[PDB]
């Protein structure tokens, strides 16, 4: 009788949700059309109608009709409500001002109309669960209006976003630094927690941990699928110790402006390699703080951990994890911050993870999901702020944004907003005596 | 005839609480339906201490159960016991307490106060006399420390004369579970020291320690960590339930246990917990061997007696024994090493006995200790809080919930008062 | 009489232990599983 | 027009949370009521307050 | 490359073996009914301390 | 011996009553056909109070089935137990009473009342000495309100001394079925206060409210609404019907119940309405009955007494009762919380312990105590009336069937008299 509403926006957001919603159907035993092959575990991501049909609680919105069509006419045709699965009118076309002012404006009223029609069927609602990007117009500007309207229409609902950060070294869009700076005014005080999943983790974790070479985005999104299923399973599967969504928010986040954790899914190993070693609780916890396994291209040795939240799945005994935490706290390399001596959680769920057909993950007795808040993500903006001001200095690619109605001064307003946010991580990294 | 009503708050309070009702039903011959199926008449003649009498044969246990997450209520009801429990007595909320004391004591746990104080009231007028109260909870989250302390306050004005007992699970640095555990516990024990008469402290670290070092098992999860360890101590109330030779109920044991009306924090223990292999290697009598529990390998708290002095000791015994050798062991345990005992209290130890031991053991004992070394368990969490309060680590989830800055300082000062008294009577 | 009572009590614990261990070989060999705890696509 | 819109939108917000407004007239003045009266509606109040 | 999402139908050997679900069939009933409220009136016998009912016989 | 004739009116009263004649049949061991297959002769002793004695092993109810709508009568005739009901006792018109009091009291109502009076006169003339009549309806509906008050006015003119026990469903305050419930109720309240000698104030909201949390049923349909009202009026007549330790009849109740002869609107309640998944744990004894009787939830008038002092209290106890334990609790409830009890009456509690157990149950009672809080409905329907009267809202389709403005003012004034009478007798 408790449930979590999801919204997936952007081309990046909709396809990482197709990997999310293939996993939700294969976790609870639900066919790709809706009916059970023949509990209350459905009532977190699934609504049960008169028949066996399980309509999904997500709403997929994007301004490109092209990417929304292959899920409209794909194997999940009968699953999604065809009026939930909402399309756009014209592409946002990699422009924040387009997705915020001129062409994303004619879709806010219909999107918020469907969030109201979905939240009243809700009875024990915990919070939203956002899915967008930082590069394109509808992944950045259209979600900015969403956080603008959901903050005033709902208020006390705890929203969480699984953002895909612009990669520091490779990149696919030229003006995506512009889109990743102006979105920060609306992800700071209009977002309760914000997960960052950069395209440098499965860039090389799928190469070193998994023996498969040449990964593509249908393998990128499965790891993003696994982590969200791991987080919400405490709402969804019983355990020796469960971590509610509101449980998870106030514990991991220190400060109202510091809500930008990292991520790590440790037992990512191939099928032909998994039987070569035992996967113990201590081993899989020691393998998750390693600087070659985090979800963002940032070295955690530069920063200090504030507070870490760990969610375990499946066969985990709650003594080995306490032995694992004590063993991994006494090592000097992983250094925590002084004003948070405990800095840890545990979370137990009985049900082991599923593996989708065709996946390169191997299924495990135990899976740990490590969610760490670091001040090493201070320099996540350092290679983006230098990425930003070099383009901004000579008014490059500015005429499009001011040509769509966005004022020039709102560029520098977002510039100083991130500069103040960088100052916060310099303030909290200083020890007090 | 002489009644005490159980209070259950929190996920930890419910799991230990549910396991507690399994032990007493095993002892009193009560099944997971309510009916009696045991042997001796000395079991039902005091069924009116913990149990209430249903239509025919059935005995419904009086125990309020409360949590803010209904998953724990589903676990206790769909459990190895549970049909004995009263569904009307089961009371919960809608959303969880969020591991926050402020939200579990002020803004979300206060909506359930009328309903939880009702089911206490309806289980208070069915008593011939109310001997006392009894609560199982924890100091980690808002379900057990938040609402639990709110249960401590609201019952105290209505029943001031009657004693009230709490089974607290205090935090430990070696077993860290919540980052807010140093916020929650230092502010809860402000309300465990003002309006309680005697309380017990059972940290998880010593629960893991005695379950590994003595019991000789490999994976101690929480279920078997309470059945033979934590729920056996809760049977200290056998003086209310079973005939004894000279017995001390929850009133008699506690009144000459606490020395001063705001210094009552005790160390529990259970004597026979040998192993599953070495039980036929030693003798279940009371020599200087199984009765000298000074070595803390059989202790339910982290701090050992070596770093303090015993203010007052109680020990309730079970089985067909004589009361000389327990009395001369008191001579033999105080005079062998009197430097670890309070000088101005010449008799520091109490002995009570009952004639009916738990099944499977022909002789059993439960040990309760008031030590001046319990401040070492409170001084350690003081510095866990001051270092985390100097930078205001997780403060604003308390500030927006109707409680100001000053209640943190009062809670820190009252614990700093409490650690000073345990230090003041350390040597005198 | 107290000597034979202790003689009969210890062998009762010996009798309890082999019944405790014979209870082991029942669940160890048969291994029931409830259909509520099985996946909907595993049942047939 | 743009300025009077916010005047005629914030006049609608407070006047549509009137159920909350009636309850907040009890969380003030007669204080020490706020913990167990705040997160309620107009019908939960005057019935909770009946219990007291 | 989005058709491969729901493409391969599952084996009987893909999903986890312990589908341990949440079984909220009882709390769903308890929430529907209002929790117990004492809008009821005094029905208390005068519960006294030691001695239940004095005979006061053979004297006084 | 003594006899009771039921004059079920409208939708509402027939659905209550046909299921009441269900319970009485099951209480007397009477089959759907009507043949007595009960075991205890105590059922058969005073069976003629309800069951007029026909041929073929079989008794027929005294229920004068009265309605105007063609098909309310087809439901109870096609009911599961509807075979017991006499076909002559099925009198029905050929038009609907439009949920208006006017048409059900002057033109379309007052044609069947001639044929209705003929058969109720026959049924009472068949029996020997009436204790009093029974009647059930709702003040909201048309033929419930209009034709309902046509009966009692035209019944008392040749049954004066028989007690008029009309057990009406005063329309639910929160749950508003008909838009024009205020008009139909107001005119009826005006013709029950001087007219009937004993009325039980029954509200579908309270009928809902009891069955949400006390009987635990998540869907209080119209069936269990009829469970509850049937049980409170089998109880008030059981102690006449069945052998009792302390016998009390309809007259014996009311003479011990109404202090001044315009306070006939009583407030019913039934104690052991335990959850059917929770009857297992009750220890169903006297103190938990008396607690549950004296409980604001478990009364079928939607008002809570509390404010209103209990002018008088009854407890028509059913079952095997410890007589001390009943006697002690009745003072102990009364003495300990003396605020909602009038001071000019020292002891206003009436007890009526009856030997036979309730049907299936071990022991029960029936709280029909008179509070002055009954005005809270009469205040609510009054404002509900004057909201619509002040612009003469539905008055347009009232004067055509035979109203005038004056009877609308007279009914509203009498109902202001009724609330003021309740405020004046409470001290
Ligand atoms: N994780 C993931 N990333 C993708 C996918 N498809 C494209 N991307 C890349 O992720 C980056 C961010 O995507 P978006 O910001 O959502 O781009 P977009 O929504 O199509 O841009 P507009 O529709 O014009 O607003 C893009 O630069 C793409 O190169 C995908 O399916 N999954
Ligand atoms: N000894 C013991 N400890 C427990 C048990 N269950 C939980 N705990 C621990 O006790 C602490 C109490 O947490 P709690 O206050 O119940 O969390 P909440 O329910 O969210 O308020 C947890 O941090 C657990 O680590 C149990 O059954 N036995
Ligand atoms: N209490 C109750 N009321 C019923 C039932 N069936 C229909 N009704 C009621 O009938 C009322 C409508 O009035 P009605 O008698 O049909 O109008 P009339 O026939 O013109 O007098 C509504 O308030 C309903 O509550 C039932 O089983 N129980
Ligand atoms: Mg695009
Ligand atoms: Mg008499």
């Amino acid at each position: 009788m408790r449930e979590c509403i999801s919204v997936h926006v952007g081309q990046a957001g909709v396809q990482i949700g197709n990997a999310c919603w293939e996993l939700y159907c294969l976790e609870h035993g639900i066919q790709p059309d809706g009916q059970m092959p023949s509990d209350d575990s459905f009532n977190t991501f699934f609504s049960e109608t008169g028949a066996g049909k399980h309509v999904p609680r997500a709403v997929f919105v994007d301004l490109e009709p092209t990417v929304i069509d292959e899920v409209r006419t794909g194997t999940y045709r009968q699953l999604f409500h065809p009026e939930q699965l909402i399309t756009g009118k014209e592409d946002a076309a990699n422009n924040y001002a387009r997705g915020h002012y001129t062409i994303g404006k004619e879709l806010i009223d219909l999107v918020l109309d469907r969030i109201r029609k979905l939240a009243d069927q809700c009875t024990g609602l915990q919070g939203f669960l956002i899915f967008h990007s930082f590069g394109g117009g509808t992944g950045s500007g259209f979600t900015s209006l969403l956080m603008e309207r959901l903050s005033v229409d709902y208020g006390k609902k705890s929203k969480l976003e699984f953002s895909i950060y612009p990669a520091p070294q490779v990149s696919t869009a030229v003006v995506e630094p512009y889109n990743s700076i102006l979105t920060t005014h609306t992800t700071l005080e209009h977002s309760d927690c914000a997960f960052m999943v950069d395209n440098e983790a499965i860039y090389d974790i799928c190469r070193r941990n998994l023996d498969i070479e040449r990964p593509t985005y249908t393998n990128l999104n499965r790891l993003i699928g696994q982590i969200v299923s791991s987080i919400t399973a405490s709402l969804r599967f019983d355990g020796a110790l469960n971590v509610d969504l509101t449980e998870f928010q106030t514990n991991l986040v220190p400060y109202p402006r510091i809500h930008f954790p990292l991520a790590t899914y440790a037992p990512v190993i191939s099928a032909e390699k998994a039987y070569h070693e035992q996967l113990s609780v201590a081993e899989i916890t020691n393998a998750c703080f390693e600087p070659a396994n985090q979800m963002v291209k940032c070295d955690p040795r530069h920063g200090k951990y504030m507070a870490c939240c760990l969610l375990y799945r499946g066969d985990v005994v709650p003594k080995d994890v306490n032995a694992a935490i004590a063993t991994i706290k006494t090592k000097r390399t992983i250094q925590f911050v002084d004003w948070c001596p405990t800095g840890f959680k545990v979370g137990i769920n009985y049900q082991p993870p599923t593996v989708v057909p065709g996946g390169d993950l191997a299924k495990v007795q135990r899976a740990v999901c490590m969610l760490s808040n670091t001040t090493a993500i201070a320099e996540a903006w350092a290679r983006l702020d230098h990425k930003f001001d070099l383009m901004y200095a000579k008014r490059a690619f500015v005429h499009w944004y001011v040509g769509e109605g966005m004022e020039e001064g709102e560029f520098s307003e977002a510039r100083e907003d991130m500069a103040a946010l960088e100052k916060d991580y310099e303030e909290v990294g200083m020890d007090s005596v | 005839m002489r009644e005490i009503v159980h209070l259950q708050a929190g996920q930890c309070g419910n799991q230990i609480g549910a396991k507690f009702w399994e032990v007493i039903s095993d002892e009193h011959g009560i099944d997971p339906t309510g009916t009696y199926h045991g042997d001796s008449d000395l079991q039902l003649e005091r069924i009116n201490v913990y149990y209430n009498e249903a239509t025919g044969g059935k005995y419904v246990p009086r125990a309020v159960l409360v949590d803010l997450e209904p998953g724990t209520m589903d676990s206790v009801r769909s459990g190895p016991f549970g049909q004995i429990f009263r569904p009307d007595n089961f009371v919960f909320g809608q959303s969880g307490a969020g591991n926050n004391w402020a939200k579990g004591h002020y803004t979300e746990g206060a909506e359930l106060v009328d309903s939880v104080l009702d089911v206490v009231r309806k289980e208070a007028e069915s008593c011939d006399c109310l001997q006392g109260f009894q609560l199982t909870h924890s100091l980690g989250g808002g379900t057990g420390s938040g609402m639990g302390t709110l249960l401590i306050s609201k019952i105290r004005e209505e029943y001031p004369d009657r004693i009230m007992n709490t089974f607290s699970v205090v935090p430990s640095p070696k077993v860290s579970d919540t980052v807010v555990e140093p916020y929650n516990a230092t502010l809860s024990v402000h309300q465990l020291v003002e309006n309680t008469d005697e309380t017990y402290c059972i940290d998880n670290e010593a629960l893991y320690d005695i379950c590994f070092r003595t019991l000789k098992l490999t994976t101690p999860t929480y279920g078997d960590l309470n059945h033979l360890v934590s729920a056996t101590m809760s049977g200290v109330t056998t003086c209310l339930r079973f005939p004894g030779q000279l017995n001390a109920d929850l009133r008699k044991l506690a009144v000459n246990m606490v020395p001063f009306p705001r210094l009552h924090f005790f160390m529990p223990g259970f004597a026979p917990l040998t192993s599953r292999g070495s039980q036929q290697y030693r003798a279940l009598t009371v020599p200087e061997l199984t009765q000298q529990m000074f070595d803390a390998k059989n202790m339910m708290a982290a701090c050992d007696p070596r770093h303090g002095r015993y203010l007052t000791v109680a020990a309730v015994f079970r089985g067909r024994m004589s009361m000389k050798e327990v009395d001369e062991q008191m001579l033999n345990v105080q005079n062998k090493n009197s430097s670890y005992f309070v000088e101005w209290i010449p008799n520091n130890v109490k002995t009570a006995v009952c004639d009916i031991p738990p099944r499977g053991l022909k002789m059993s004992a439960t040990f309760i200790g008031n030590s001046t070394a319990i401040q070492e368990l409170f001084k350690r969490i003081s510095e866990q809080f001051t270092a985390m309060f100097r930078r205001k680590a997780f403060l604003h989830w308390y500030t927006g919930e109707g409680m100001d800055e000053m209640e943190f300082t009062e809670a820190e000062s009252n614990m700093n008062d409490l650690v000073s008294e345990y230090q003041q009577y350390q040597d005198a | 009489a107290e000597e034979e009572e202790e003689r009969r009590e210890f062998e009762a614990g010996i009798a309890a232990e082999k019944s405790f261990q014979d209870k082991i070989q029942g669940i160890l060999s048969t291994h029931q599983v409830v259909p509520r705890n099985i996946h909907p696509m595993r049942r047939a | 027009l743009r300025e009077e819109t916010r005047v005629l939108q914030l006049q609608l917000t407070a006047l549509l949370q009137g159920d909350e407004k009636v309850v907040q007239a009890v969380i003030r003045e007669w204080k020490s009521e706020k913990p167990y009266l705040k997160n309620r509606t107009g019908q939960q109040a005057l019935e909770h307050l009946d219990y007291r | 490359n989005s058709s491969n999402y729901g493409e391969f139908l599952p084996m009987p050997q893909f999903f986890p073996c312990y589908y341990t679900p949440r079984e909220q069939v009882f709390s769903s009933h308890i929430r529907a009914t209002g929790f117990y409220q004492n809008n009821t009136l005094n029905t208390a016998p005068d519960r006294t301390r030691t001695l239940d009912f004095p005979n006061f016989q053979h004297t006084l």
